[PDB]
DNA sequence: ACCGCTGCAAGGAATAGGATACTTGCGGGCTAGATGGCGGCGAATACCC
DNA sequence: GGGTATTCGCCGCGTACCTCTCCTAGCCCGCAAGTATCCTATTCCTTGCAGCGGT
RNA sequence: GGAGAGGUA
């Protein structure tokens, strides 16, 4: 069910945020069987109650978590990343708006070439895990809002 | 049957172009040189080496 | 004196280089110190269909002696070959060096096989502490002390 | 039940390919090797055969935890040689099946 | 370096300098050791050396 | 291509990971095979040993 | 200066040669007078006077055996090798050995 | 004008090369931690009867 | 047997005082070797088509 | 606390 939004960043919770093990795989379940941001959030309420500060690792995991929620419902199916760019790999019967897209493709050439029926790379020095985080949030945002 | 053994080289003359210059040697001292094993760096000149 | 002692008896060599960069030269210069012996090289890192011949030849006699690289560490059979020659055998372990000791025998012969090192004081201290280990246990069975000791 | 043997080289992978041909030589058991040795068009056409349900003994190395090895109906995972793998290794074919 | 510094820091023949004089520094620049490393010892060296 | 640098902190996790799958492992009950005697006698009387 | 011989050329042919300054070791310097600075403080090196390699006959002037006797030997100290010593048994023997 | 031949061209199959992940070792950095004595003497051989 | 002789290894080698310098090893991490895989250019090989010649 | 060097009687 993991739509992978890997971005090759650590996306876990650390040992010393979490000790024992068995709280941790339980919040494990718990977040990658969330279906609503609201349920995010509670779980994140949850986190900082009986934890405190959530750790970069942890927040990262969760933004995973939320951008998953968005991308299973908008129709994207492998969003990935790296340092250099990303690729996204759409489903069979995606939602995006396809008027809008070759207005993006011809608007910035350099930054989205179609290669493949579903892949779509994108070139970015995503050199901050934070920018990056936000680079694919607004991305995915100006994506839902013209969603079909 | 016999040894299937042709692999001797691969067509690596492909790319090649004006930068090639046909190997000329004409090169003058302080001119940038592309050596594909190693990168960019300065022609300066020639020496005999043991 | 080893390979010809195996190639006397009609049975193959194991001549384990692991390192491919010079395994050409090791095996060229090998081919000189024993003219006698037919000499193949395999090693992981050439082309599937000239490894998969190379180690299909050596199944059927073409050649005795074959310098290769620790792809053979795993579990080869070939009951013919009875001599190992581990050529610079400081750097393994113990697990590696008592299955390279594995591949000979498999048979009713007599297998030896030599663990060729460096000058003793150029090998470092858990080199000498894992060859006096390699060289301690010679006896059938003796895989498992060899692994709760590991 | 779809045995699966892992070792960890490819010439393991042929010898123990000859050695349960050799042995499975007169029964109606198919078995079939996967590696690198194994060309990419034959390849495919093995793991369509494996999902499928028709290979019943696959003797593969580390391809066979690359995700697109789905086995029809797995029931014994033979992993020889063990200690070359590690431990993503060893369960990254036991997380897929569970009670194998 | 190791092997540099050790003879120059701490050896036998490498020895601190006695500075009260003009005359004790040039004269223990000038002595000839018949003791160090590859020599004779203090307390084993007979009548005759 | 930065090779000095020691990446990230343990890019994933492999305590939860790994107790899962001994947890899903123990959990539930494998299949229980079904042993004949006089056909894999045969496969026995294959063995040239 | 590191070379490169390259494989498949025949026995030596360079394909590379790099060459680069490279730092090895500080050594200390000796000062306008002598001295050297090692750690904040001025030490001296203090010549030696040792045996010089070569060829040495000695004996033992009477004082082994109980025979009263003089035993001539000879060594021959390399400055890089095995000494090589010949010497005289108390029977007027001629022996050798080596380290 | 109709058929055989050849050069060319496209299309997929090998093939290289880089990136990633296991095993093993090993060194570097930073921090817990062998050849210049000599006498005396009693015991251990080496030997000869 | 069993006494003599040669050799070998331990034990020993002055008292008191003053000044100075110099005293680190082991374990974790990142490099190397091997092995395995995927992924992406890049060359290579085979077969099918357009143009030209023989009849 | 120990080694190395030098010194006084």
């Amino acid at each position: 069910q993991q739509t992978e939004v890997e971005l090759r960043m650590p996306s876990l919770l650390p040992d010393d945020f979490i000790p024992d093990v068995n709280t941790r795989l339980s919040f494990y379940k718990r977040i990658a069987s969330a279906k609503t941001e609201n349920e995010l959030e509670e779980i994140k309420v949850e986190l900082i109650d009986r934890f405190g500060l959530l750790p970069d690792p942890a927040r990262t995991l969760l933004d995973i978590a939320r951008l998953r929620q968005q991308a299973q419902k908008l129709g994207i199916r492998k969003l990935e990343g790296n340092e250099k760019g990303g690729v996204i790999e759409f489903a069979e019967k995606n939602h995006v708006n396809p008027a809008w897209l070759i207005g993006l493709l011809q608007k910035q050439p350099q930054h989205y070439r179609l290669d493949g029926p579903t892949r779509l790379k994108f070139i970015q020095d995503l050199s901050e895990r934070k920018t990056r985080i936000e680079w694919v949030r607004q991305f995915m945002r100006e994506l839902e809002e013209n969603a079909i | 049957g016999e040894r299937v053994a042709r692999r001797r080289q691969d067509s690596r003359r492909t790319i090649n172009p004006d930068t090639l210059i046909r190997n000329l040697a004409e090169l003058h001292i302080g001119q940038p040189v592309v050596h594909l094993e190693h990168g960019v760096g300065r022609y300066a000149g020639m020496t005999t080496l043991e | 004196e080893a390979i010809l002692r195996e190639i006397l008896r009609g049975g193959q060599v194991y001549y384990l280089y692991n390192d491919v960069e010079n395994i050409q030269k090791a095996a060229e210069r090998l081919a000189e110190l024993v003219p006698e012996a037919r000499i193949a090289i395999g090693h992981g890192q050439m082309r599937e269909r000239e490894l998969e011949r190379v180690m299909n030849d050596f199944h059927h006699q073409r050649f005795n002696v074959l310098v290769c690289t620790t792809i053979i560490e795993t579990g080869i059979d070939i009951p013919t070959a009875n001599t190992i020659i581990i050529e610079r055998a400081d750097h393994f372990g113990l697990a590696q060096l008592h299955q390279l000791r594995g591949r000979v025998g498999r048979s009713h012969h007599q297998a030896y096989a030599w663990l060729l090192t460096p000058h003793p004081k150029a090998m470092t201290t858990d080199a000498q502490k894992r060859l006096e280990a390699i060289a301690s246990l010679e006896d059938l069975g003796a895989g498992f002390a060899l692994a709760t000791h590991d | 039940k779809q045995v699966a043997v892992l070792v960890p080289t490819t010439l393991l992978a042929q010898q123990h390919y000859d050695n349960f041909r050799d042995r499975f030589a007169n029964w109606p058991v198919r078995i079939e090797m996967i590696s690198r040795f194994r060309s990419a068009k034959e390849q495919t056409q093995i793991l369509a055969e494996v999902a499928e349900g028709k290979i019943d003994i696959l003797i593969g190395t580390h391809k066979l935890l690359q995700s697109d090895v789905k086995f029809k109906d797995l029931g014994l995972l033979i992993v020889d040689e063990e200690h070359r793998f590690g431990v993503r290794h060893k369960e990254r074919i036991k997380a897929m099946r569970a009670n194998v | 370096s190791a092997a540099v510094k050790e003879f120059f820091g701490s050896s036998q023949l490498s020895q601190f300098m006695d500075q009260n004089n003009p005359l004790s520094e040039i004269t223990h620049k000038r002595r000839i050791s018949a003791l160090g490393p590859g020599g004779l010892t203090r307390e084993r060296a007979g009548f005759e050396v | 291509s930065r090779a000095r640098q020691k990446a990230a902190e343990k890019v994933r996790d492999v305590a939860a990971e790994l107790l899962d799958i001994y947890a899903q492992r123990a959990a539930k009950e494998g299949f229980a095979f079904k042993h004949d005697r006089e056909q894999y006698q045969l496969f026995c009387d294959s063995f040239p040993f | 200066r590191l070379v490169i011989y390259e494989r498949e050329a025949p026995e030596g042919t360079v394909k590379d040669i790099k060459e680069q300054e490279v730092y090895m070791g500080e050594i200390p310097l000796m000062t306008d007078n002598g001295t050297f600075v090692i750690n904040g403080t001025e030490r001296v090196i203090v010549s030696q006077l040792h045996r010089s390699p070569g060829v040495f006959f000695d004996s033992d002037k009477g004082k082994t055996h109980s025979s009263g006797k003089v035993l001539y030997n000879a060594r021959i100290i390399p400055y890089r090798g095995s000494w090589l010593d010949f010497e005289f048994d108390p029977k007027d023997n001629l022996f050798v050995r080596i380290d």
